């Protein structure tokens, strides 16, 4: 009894369950929930989980309790908790940062730490819950479904200004110079018509006075939705998140979110008509917890979002912003290093399903690392960015590889020529229905930054959309001078392109240039220009269609390959410790074999420029970054050259006609 | 009343009437800020320069840090302060030739925090603010000190100083009136003061990744306006201060309200600054510059 | 009359209030949001849940405890909305179009608007070709002040049963009755050159 009028919550009940699972918390439970029996690790499963956590969130000094919903699903004592908490966010959420306080006080008091307990008594300890059930998308949410927790998760296009919110306000009647204190109850801090004290009774005798308030940080952030299952016929989605405290400025545009909140509706106001609300409420969600690390993902460049480290320990939000790295993973990372065939295996690794295209397959992992990125401290700098170009028969698995790509990194936009303008890359100007204002948005380029920007059929782009390309793609920043507009925007992204040569498919008799038919500028920019060629090749073309036809033997298929490849996860893992990490510089032996080949390679056909230097020292740097190398060697600057060769099939190709000959085009 | 901040003022007056400091090795132990404002008496300005280190060192930082916490409430009592130690020491150039309104532009604060690191709880606080300067108005008179005549027991009355809000006198030249029906303002008798709105951009060094540069109006009063020039790197020292606006009224979320027949005024803001200190980031004129 | 489906340019001003069946093509479908029947506000000075009913496109919150003891003693309670006290409805504004076998000589289509609310929500999708049956009700003039001329009227289609002309792929349950209609196709032999062969009998 004594429950909530409302609410099935019961304070007592709920405090003591929550309690108990928080005491008696083991992760074997979950292991054993989730099949996990076979992946059972009793070394660390039956110490108390909560317990050392709450220990290590002392120790630290955090004031956030990031709470898995799963957690408290396994333990079966505290199983309606779950329920209570997906029904009822608020008040089963209040309960449990009561509850955390009351326990943590226990803990530290059981241990007798000599420091006094009112220093850390006096904090405000958040309990964020996430992974509440499935996405269950979002237009399906039925009215019934108000004030409930919910998962999204999609794009981030757009964030607002941080916007104070009023939460206590000053009143001072002007003749008595009383100071006034009134707090928030339901968005309302009522205006007092007499003194709070018994000096003076006056029909309008106080003012308010705003700067004296008290005002909180709130910031309004447009969220696309990307639901796993979507109905027919129906377009993407946008919802506005509503974010607080700690929260704020937390998540950038651009970011691939698993954002936890509560479904809020709102009454909105009719148009300059005081105080008349549309019956139709107005539908947005509140923000409680983000997941921006993903295991499906590789993880955010810490080069892009140093600066906002800094910006983010100030204000202390505690989202876990970069995956950690355990320390046996490290030492598998250090071991997988160290096999011999590091380079095939992680190349195989990258799109699995992929047959056959081990050199486009390498340059993508080697674009995936990327090159250092040095930073002149006189001015100016370098990015390690390395760009990828595909022009290549129709058919050969281009878009695939594409698409495998923009899953895998972790900020990437898919663009497809005609669908794309000048204007709808860099940025543009728009006006939000919301705010009835012009507001400034990303176009891809710029919520491609730290990432990877797969255009998807370049030669059918227009060659006035390809112009905005070159400035991002040299200097890796894009300044625009437009209507409002006069800045420099900085867009770190690494363009993968695909194309079809000229007439659809590779015309034997015109040279290599002609049959990729793209501007001298243009196409000396791209690191690497693959020509994928489709050959009549009976044993190559009889493999990969035992390989397609195996792959329908059954419903939900693991893939038919002969070696061995790496979990998704662990190579996430490898890729971001070696990007975040490890910050390869050149030797002299490399030194003087770039130089070499630059020069032979110096000596119809496209012209080496210095951009295939900058090119070659790049790939020389992101091999040097897979093998976990803080040097490069002559024998990554060889295979750098080698891997340029390759891409446009030099061995094959006329030393001074630029034709090719077929017959030596023959690949693996 | 409130004993906290009489109590701050006058230790801010003592501490300027007392404040010592070895000048270099020549000068011997000069009170710099006593002797600088008959300094800039000689020409008569009307700005204060407090470096923060000054303040800073005295009363172990207690002053700094009461100063800058709550800027806005302790600003009228070291006007005050400013005014009383005028008095006491060269009173010569209170007067215009009403009273100056002397400046206080503070500088040399520890830190600078971007337009992006703009937080909402250090309002009312000072601090300095680097920034783009893209846009920049007119010079356009404010109302600070008004005149305000009585539609009824009509006369003039001036000193009815003007609030952030406005504000007009209960009290009557002919008391028997104690009414505040059109109190009219005249040109000639009231006191107005310099104004300026300058729209900055943030830097593009300090963009975040993958975000647009977030913009802020800046305003500038007194000797400080029309100083800045559009393009020109600017930094900005002074209060965060919050004015209307009535744009965010459909934004999702709960709005501030109240209550007092509705008595509902709708409360939504806009984080702007108050800025005092601005500066920029004949061959004799370069030489004369140059060391 | 309800079993006859009526073009939109049928549904005169004569059969509002009835039950009636519109048949046509769907154009445009809003998402579903909560739209207020009862809006709940709660005064704890009195400890009363004070309702008011909303019955139009706008309304009017409430700033006196209009209850009998805030209305009746000197005690003046405050009141706040409680959304989830309220009581809403999934609504959804969506809009139906004239076929072009019900249209004129000459003539282009008209449409009608629909408002599905309550569980019927999501029933309805673009493109759709349904008989949607449902009461013709009126709704207070919406547009311009100086076109109006007296009581004018705005007219909406309160949907009540939905039937599809064209059931959609993902709608299929094997249920006994379809699968004796279907096990009878199969039973007919060559179902593949049967089938091929019905769709327009009419080309050789
Ligand atoms: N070498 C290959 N390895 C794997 N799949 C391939 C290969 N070549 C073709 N395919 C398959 O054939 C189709 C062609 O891929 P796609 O990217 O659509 O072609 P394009 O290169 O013209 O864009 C895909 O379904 C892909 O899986
Ligand atoms: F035919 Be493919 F998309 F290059
Ligand atoms: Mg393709
Ligand atoms: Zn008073
Ligand atoms: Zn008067
Ligand atoms: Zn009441």
């Amino acid at each position: 009894l004594r429950i909530i009028w409302g609410t099935n919550v019961s304070i007592q009940e709920c405090t003591t369950n929550f309690r108990n699972f928080l005491m008696s918390f083991k992760y074997k439970f979950r292991k054993i929930l989730d099949e996990r029996e076979e992946f059972i690790n009793n070394t660390t499963d039956e110490e108390l989980y909560y317990i050392k956590q709450l220990n290590e969130m002392r120790e630290l000094g955090t004031s956030n309790l990031n709470l898995d919903a799963r957690n408290l699903l396994a333990y079966k004592q505290t199983e309606d908790l779950y329920h209570q908490l997906l029904n009822y966010p608020q008040e089963v959420i209040s309960i449990m940062d009561q509850t955390i306080k009351d326990c943590m006080v226990s803990l530290i008091v059981d241990n007798n730490l000599d420091y006094d307990l009112d220093e850390i008594e006096t904090k405000f300890y958040k309990v964020r819950p996430y992974n509440v059930g499935s996405c269950k998308g979002m237009r399906e949410l039925n009215p019934n479904d108000i004030d409930k927790l919910i998962n999204l998760k999609g794009l981030v296009l757009r964030s607002t200004p941080v916007i104070p919110d009023m939460k206590v306000a000053f009143f001072k009647c002007n003749v008595c110079d009383h100071t006034m204190a009134v707090e928030i109850d339901r968005g309302v801090i009522q205006e007092p018509a007499r003194c709070e004290r018994i000096d003076c009774n006056e029909p309008n005798s106080m003012s308010l006075i705003h700067n004296r308030c008290s005002f909180a940080d709130k910031q309004v952030i447009k969220l696309q939705e990307t639901p796993d299952f979507v109905p027919d016929g129906q377009t993407p989605h946008s919802i506005s998140l509503c974010v607080y405290d700690e929260l704020v400025d937390s998540c950038r545009a651009g970011d691939r979110i698993e954002v936890t909140g509560t479904f809020r509706s709102i009454p909105i106001r009719a148009n300059s008509r005081q105080r008349v609300l549309k019956s139709l409420y107005k539908t947005y969600v509140d923000v409680v917890h983000v997941k921006k690390v993903s295991d499906k993902r590789l993880d955010v460049d810490t080069s892009t979002i140093e600066q906002e480290l800094m910006q983010n320990k100030v204000d202390h939000n505690e989202v876990e912003e970069v995956r950690q790295i355990t320390d046996q993973d490290l030492a598998k990372i250090r071991e997988v290093a160290a096999r011999e065939d590091l380079y095939s295996l992680l190349a195989r690794s990258i799109a699995p399903s992929i047959y056959e295209l081990e050199d486009v397959k390498k340059g993508i992992l080697l674009q995936l690392f990327g090159g250092t990125n040095k930073t002149f401290t006189k001015g100016g700098r370098y990015r390690g960015d390395i760009n990828i170009l595909l022009c290549g028969d129709p058919s050969t698995s281009k878009s695939q590889i594409l698409q495998y790509v923009h899953k895998i990194t972790p900020r990437g936009v898919y663009t497809s020529g005609k669908g794309s303008s000048a204007v709808g890359l860099t940025a543009y100007i728009t006006r939000d229905v919301d705010t009835k204002q012009l507001v400034l948005e990303s176009g891809a380029l710029v919520l491609s930054d730290g990432g990877v920007c797969c255009i998807d059929e370049f030669d059918k782009m227009s060659d006035s959309t390809r112009s905005v390309l070159h400035e991002v793609m040299e200097q890796q920043t894009i300044s625009i001078a437009k209507a409002g507009i006069i800045t420099t925007l900085n867009a770190r992204s690494s363009i993968l392109a695909s194309a079809n040569p000229i007439g659809s498919r590779y015309n034997p008799n015109l040279p290599v240039t002609e049959n990729i038919d793209l501007p001298p500028p243009l196409l000396s920019r791209f690191d690497l220009v693959y020509l994928v060629l489709d050959k009549v090749d009976e044993k190559n073309d009889r493999e990969l269609a035992k390989h397609l036809t195996n792959l329908y033997l059954e419903d939900k298929p693991e893939h038919i390959s002969q070696d061995d490849v790496l979990p998704v996860e662990f190579l996430t893992m490898y890729i971001s410790y070696a990007k975040e990490h490890i910050h390869p510089i050149i030797t002299e032996a490399a030194k003087t074999e770039l130089v070499r080949a630059y020069v032979g390679m110096r000596k119809k056909r496209i012209t080496a420029t210095t951009r295939q230097l900058e090119s070659m020292i790049r790939l020389a740097e992101a091999h040097a970054k897979m093998k976990l190398k803080n040097v490069v060697e002559l024998e990554d600057v060889q295979e750098a050259v080698r891997l340029i060769r390759s891409a446009i099939k030099d061995y094959a190709t006329d030393p001074k006609t630029g034709k090719i000959d077929m017959n030596l085009v023959q690949t693996g | 009343d409130d004993v906290t901040g009489e109590k701050v003022r006058e230790a801010f007056e003592q501490f300027l009437e007392d404040f010592s400091v070895q000048s270099t090795d020549t000068g011997e132990v000069e009170k710099v800020y006593r002797a600088q404002i008959e300094f800039m008496k000689i020409y008569d300005l009307n700005t204060i320069y407090i470096d923060y280190q000054h303040l800073s060192m005295r009363e172990n930082g207690a002053l700094a840090m009461a100063i800058s916490e709550q800027y806005y409430r302790f600003l009228p009592f070291l006007q005050k302060g400013l005014r009383r130690v005028v008095r006491k020491y060269a009173p010569e150039l209170l007067n215009t030739s009403t009273e100056r309104v002397f400046q206080i532009s503070f500088f040399n604060l520890p830190t600078v925090h971007r337009i992006r690191d703009i937080r909402s709880e250090k309002i009312g606080s000072l601090l300095s603010i680097s920034g783009t300067v893209t846009r920049t108005s007119e010079v356009r008179p404010e109302l600070y000190k008004a005149s305000f005549t009585c539609d009824m027991c009509r006369a003039i009355v001036d000193n009815v100083e003007q609030s952030f809000k406005y504000t007009e006198p209960t009290f009557c030249p002919n008391p028997s009136c104690e009414n505040r029906a059109f109190w009219t303002l005249n040109v000639t008798r009231s006191r107005f003061l310099d104004w300026q709105k300058v729209r900055i951009q943030e830097n593009a060094n300090e963009i975040p990744t993958g975000s647009m540069p977030r913009t802020l109006d800046v305003i500038l009063r007194g000797d400080s306006v029309e100083r800045a020039k559009p393009g020109d790197r600017c930094k900005f020292t002074g209060v965060e201060i919050v004015v209307p606006d009535v744009t965010q009224l459909g934004l999702p979320g709960v709005k501030p309200s109240s209550t007092l027949s509705l008595g509902v005024r709708d409360l939504t803001y806009k984080i702007s600054f108050l800025a005092c200190h601005v500066i920029s980031i004949d061959q004799e004129v370069f030489l004369n510059s140059l060391s | 009359i309800s079993s006859k489906p009526l073009s939109v340019r049928q549904i005169k001003g004569d059969f509002l209030g009835q039950l009636i069946t519109v048949r046509g093509i769907i154009t445009r479908v809003s998402d579903v949001k909560p739209a207020v029947e009862v809006i709940a506000y709660t005064c704890d000075q009195c400890g009363y849940e004070v309702f008011q009913e909303v019955n139009s496109r706008t309304f009017t919150p409430l700033s006196e405890c209009t209850s009998e003891e805030c209305s009746q003693n000197q005690t003046k309670g405050q009141l706040f909305m409680s959304t989830r006290a309220s009581k809403f409805s999934a609504f959804q504004e969506c809009k139906i179009q004239e076929l072009s076998q019900q249209v004129p000589v000459g003539h282009i289509p008209r449409s009608l608007n629909i408002h599905v609310n309550g569980t019927l929500v999501r029933s309805l999708s673009p493109g759709d070709i349904v008989d949607v049956t449902g009461i013709f009700l009126p709704a207070p003039y919406t547009g311009f002040k100086a076109l109006k001329a007296g009581l004018l009227t705005e007219t909406y289609l309160e949907a009540q049963f939905v039937r599809q002309h064209k059931k959609k792929f993902a709608s299929f349950s094997l249920t006994s009755d379809v699968e004796e209609r279907v096990m009878e196709l199969i039973t007919s032999g060559d179902v593949y050159n049967r089938l091929a062969k019905s769709i327009a009998p009419e080309i050789y």
